[PDB]
């Protein structure tokens, strides 16, 4: 059902000049970085998929719902 | 004679690298004008030289080796067929 | 290219428009022209050469002794 | 008075004479190079040391190096060297998938001797050598004056050969039978012989992708790390100096 | 032709398509190009950008990609195929992947991305050595990146296991440039020198300020700055500027040849900016730090001709007149994140500057003459507060400690001492016998009272280690 190659193509697809995605991953590594950290430190235990949110404008990430367990 | 057969710029850097290219008779290529390049600068160096050679020499040295081989198998053709 | 440092050094490092490298797409090659260079000298100074029959002009001791006579 | 050597040396009589004492020197064969025992670096078979190779196979004294060797002192035996041999001789690189326990796993894998001695014999070349290089080692000055050179040359050749054949014959069968007699087996070789001379896609394909590249093309490499030993050298005067100071 | 290209390439027969790439390939290195460098829109790029975007059927050399786009402006269409080739090589053979790695690493350090090319690196290598050394690198540890080279090169010298040329370069390149980022120009300086490096060789002289005074030391640099011009590129053509004027402050030359020189050079740095990307990346700060440079020229040499034309007469009351200038200098900085050699340069010339300011008022006097003795003291002094910020080990203490010596005893710059002094307290372990030689006697205490309350409280704070409970209080208390 599911391989490995899904959020990869929905980005790649979503940005028809690569300058724009090439800018966004960088910016993605760097935001997820800094949310992994956060999330690790701080015990935050129910990271379901649908509470992590990516500003398509930007590369922000925040993780919502983000209570200590 | 025995002892042979027994800020500022490096002069005696460059000249070593006259060594570096096979000759001729290593590698079995006639020498054409990239072989002549490299070997020239090493001789203008040890002579003192320090601003190097004319852009257009290296084929004229080419030519003028080429003549002077046909000179000489020429020469040598004439008296025996 | 100045500066004496070298060129296509991949590690960390410019002029405003550099001069492009040489390159040949495809064809005989240098390592062929320069070994047929003897012989079509050999064929110039000859006067000629019959149809089937090319190259060895020279036997193997004098061709040692031509190159020997051009580095010299 | 020094003992001296017999007609025709052999690898025999000059280890039993000497055995029991160190060897020259001592040699290990790799797969593609060679190094000495105290030495750190390498030599290849291909590099100018090809000459010791060369030497070895036909045992005889290298001259070439006979300076450089006198530097180290090395030992000579009746002229001769005995020289030990050790034979150690007898994925997917550029990949960026690639697993290391230093590297993050990457998302698109499933996950992850012989030991010989040998005699080396001298030879003329080897005493010319040494004459020259004596002639100009400063000690009158230098060691030896080159006047003097015929008779140190004449006193050396007289300690070497101390007995020779002068018995006359009277026919040309005794000379027959004396050159057969007193043949050599360094000088009696045999003459030399004559001096003699689908895939193309792929590597066309290759060559095209590698257009332009300014390094790598020209090869389609012998490290010798003389920038490394420069810097040591000018650090250790700069400490040296500074010690003073 | 974006759009249109792909839909006619799609339609040339499969055996006949390389006959194409190769015309392709010598339509893009032609040489009527150049007339079409500024021209924002241009057929490079849109040959380029036609070409990789049906890239797994229409193959190009990398080497091409990477030639063209640092010259015409197609840096992202380049790394796209680039970087897409990693994944998923067109041919197998080690030796297209070498070369296509090797391309991909050389944009990535022309365009300033340090951990891409980190991380780029660090799945190609061979050893622990270099990986644990570039490791080191990323995170400004130069002194372990150094010592772990080292001893990559003595391991691999024994030749037991076999390597690769890259890297051989990469150990000696990348130790250069952490013994450049150390301050050990004093090797650096013969170094060049003997390996013929005329960059480097101009670059370590260039941090001896006396060694420009000697009319002719500067004769000889002269050559060799000459001889280094036949390829201007902006950093030659800032040394070149220097030159020209230190030319014109010993009336040896007008100032309308140094204004042409200026303007040359801001020429070639506006022609330089206008080749990067549009959108602000991580290339661009050192040609603003050039900007900045440049201005600062200009502005030194009206200073220059000011101070010659007004003490020609001994009139010493242009001192005011250079306050305002040396007051906005003041607040010309760097941010404190900016690369060290940044500060390094800005120091330098400074220094520079100042010396030639002493050097001219010195001679005249034989307080209001001794103002480059204090602007070098407070210069100096921001250096090592940034430096000791950076962690950088004993460069903050060197620069502390070069500056022992110093004439005109001033109320400046003895207030610049004592807060040197102050700042020698870095709360660093197994420092114990300095502070106790502090506490033993240091000067005076009747300078100010905030001064010797502060010495007091890092005498007291300095005690509380050692466990003097009591004595800190009372130190403190007072």
């Amino acid at each position: 059902f599911v391989d490995h190659t899904i959020v990869l193509e929905y980005f790649q697809g979503a940005y028809p000049n690569f300058a724009d995605f090439w800018l966004f991953r960088r910016r993605f590594s760097y935001q997820l970085a800094a949310l992994t950290f956060m999330t690790y430190t701080m015990h935050i235990d129910k990271r379901y998929p649908h509470k992590m949110n990516i500003a398509r404008g930007s590369g922000n990430i925040w993780g919502s719902e983000a209570v200590s367990y | 004679v025995l002892m042979e057969h027994a800020l500022k710029m490096n002069f005696d850097l460059e000249i070593r690298k006259r060594y570096a290219q096979p000759l001729a008779v290593e590698s079995g290529e006639f020498p054409d004008t990239s072989n002549i390049e490299s070997r020239m600068l090493p001789f203008c160096y040890e002579a003192g030289l320090s601003s190097g050679h004319a852009p257009d020499a290296a084929q004229f040295m080419s030519i003028a080796t080429e003549t002077f081989i046909k000179e000489v198998m020429s020469a040598i053709f004439s008296r025996t067929r | 290219n100045i500066g004496g440092a070298g060129s296509g050094r991949p590690t960390y490092t410019q002029p405003a428009l550099p001069k492009t490298p040489a390159f040949q797409l495809e064809g005989e090659g240098e390592r062929v022209l320069n070994k047929k260079k003897l012989d079509e000298l050999v064929r110039q100074v000859c006067g000629g050469t019959a149809e089937g029959q090319d190259g060895n002009m020279l036997t193997p001791e004098v061709e040692e002794s031509v190159l020997n006579m051009a580095d010299a | 008075t020094f003992d001296a050597p017999p007609y025709v040396i052999t690898p025999e009589y000059i280890l039993k004479k000497f055995a029991g004492h160190p060897p020259s020197l001592i040699v290990h064969l790799y797969q593609n190079h060679f190094r000495f025992d105290q030495q750190e670096g390498m030599f290849q078979y291909k590099s100018p040391m090809r000459i010791f190779i060369e030497h070895l196979r036909n045992r005889t004294v290298p001259h070439e190096i006979m300076e450089y060797l006198i530097q180290g002192g090395v030992p000579f035996y009746e002229g001769c060297l005995i020289v030990q041999v050790f034979d150690h001789r007898t994925t997917v690189p550029f990949s960026i998938h690639n697993h290391n326990p230093y590297i993050t796993p990457s998302p698109y894998v499933p996950y992850p001797p012989t030991v010989y001695t040998v005699v080396l014999m001298p030879t003329a070349q080897a005493l010319h050598t040494d004459l020259l290089l004596k002639t100009v080692t400063p000690r009158d000055h230098m060691e030896l004056d080159p006047k003097n050179i015929y008779e140190v040359e004449a006193k050396i050749l007289l300690a070497t050969y101390p007995k020779l054949d002068l018995e006359p014959t009277k026919n040309a069968e005794e000379t027959i039978a004396k050159l057969e007699k007193l043949a050599h087996p360094e000088h009696s070789h045999k003459p030399p012989e004559p001096k003699v001379r689908d895939e193309a896609l792929a590597a066309e394909q290759e060559r095209y992708m590698l257009t332009l590249d300014e390094r790598l093309s020209s090869k389609l490499w012998e490290p010798r790390f003389e920038r490394f030993k420069l810097i040591e050298n000018i650090k250790q005067e700069h400490a040296e100096k500074k010690e003073q100071e | 032709w974006v759009a249109l290209f792909p839909m006619f390439w799609s339609a040339v027969p499969k055996e006949d398509r390389p006959d194409l790439e190769r015309g392709l390939v010598t339509l893009l290195t032609k040489d009527y190009h150049s007339r079409q460098m500024d021209k924002r829109p241009n057929v490079v790029q849109s040959l380029m950008a036609g070409a990789v975007k049906t890239w797994p059927h229409c193959k190009i050399p990398p080497h091409v990609l990477k030639f063209e786009a640092k010259t015409y402006d197609a840096w992202y269409t380049a790394l796209h195929q680039l970087e897409n080739a990693a994944i998923k090589p067109e041919i197998d053979s080690a030796a297209v992947r070498e070369s296509n790695l090797d391309a991909l690493v050389d944009l990535y350090s022309t365009l300033g991305e340090d951990d891409l090319f980190y991380g780029t690196w660090r799945r190609r290598c061979q050893f622990v050595e270099t990986n644990a050394g570039l490791s080191y690198e990323q995170h400004g540890m130069w002194e372990k990146a150094q010592r772990m080279y080292e001893s990559a090169q003595i391991k691999a010298r024994t030749g037991v296991i076999p390597f690769s040329e890259a890297e051989y370069m990469l150990w000696e390149d990348h130790w250069v440039l952490c013994a450049q980022k150390l301050q050990q120009w004093e090797i650096l300086q013969d170094f060049a020198k003997h390996e013929n490096f005329q960059d480097l060789l101009l670059e370590c002289a260039w941090r001896n300020t006396e060694y420009w005074q000697n009319q002719e030391n500067r004769d000889q640099l002269d050559t060799v700055i000459k001889g280094v011009m036949d390829a201007p590129t902006p950093r030659r053509y800032f040394f070149q500027a220097f030159m020209s004027l230190l030319k014109l402050h010993n009336k040896q030359e007008t100032p309308q040849d140094f204004n042409r020189v200026v303007d040359e050079a801001i020429q070639l740095s506006i022609r330089k900016w206008h080749q990067l990307p549009k959108r602000l990346t991580a290339a661009h700060v050192p040609l603003l730090q050039n900007f900045q440079q440049l201005v600062e020229l200009h502005d030194a040499s009206v200073i220059c001709q000011s101070l010659a034309q007004t003490n020609a007469s001994n009139l010493d009351v242009k001192s005011g007149e250079l306050k305002l200038l040396l007051g906005s200098w003041r607040d010309r900085l760097p941010n404190m994140w900016d690369d060290i050699v940044a500060w390094q340069d800005l120091v330098t010339w400074r220094q520079h500057v100042f010396g030639l300011i002493n050097a001219t008022y010195l001679q005249l006097i034989p307080s209001f003459a001794y103002r480059g003795y204090h602007e070098t003291a407070w210069i100096i002094n921001r250096f090592a507060h940034v430096a000791r910020k950076h962690a950088l080990p004993e460069v903050c203490i060197s620069q502390l400690s070069r500056i022992y010596t110093l004439p005109n005893i001033e109320i400046q710059e003895a207030f610049l001492k004592l807060r040197e002094q102050a700042k020698c307290h870095y709360q660093n372990p197994d420092e114990l016998t300095s502070g106790l030689d502090v506490i033993n006697n240091t000067n005076l205490n009747y300078f100010s009272a905030p001064q010797k309350a502060e010495f007091y409280t890092l005498k007291g704070m300095f005690l509380e280690k050692l466990g003097q409970k009591e004595e800190a209080d009372t130190a403190f208390g007072t």
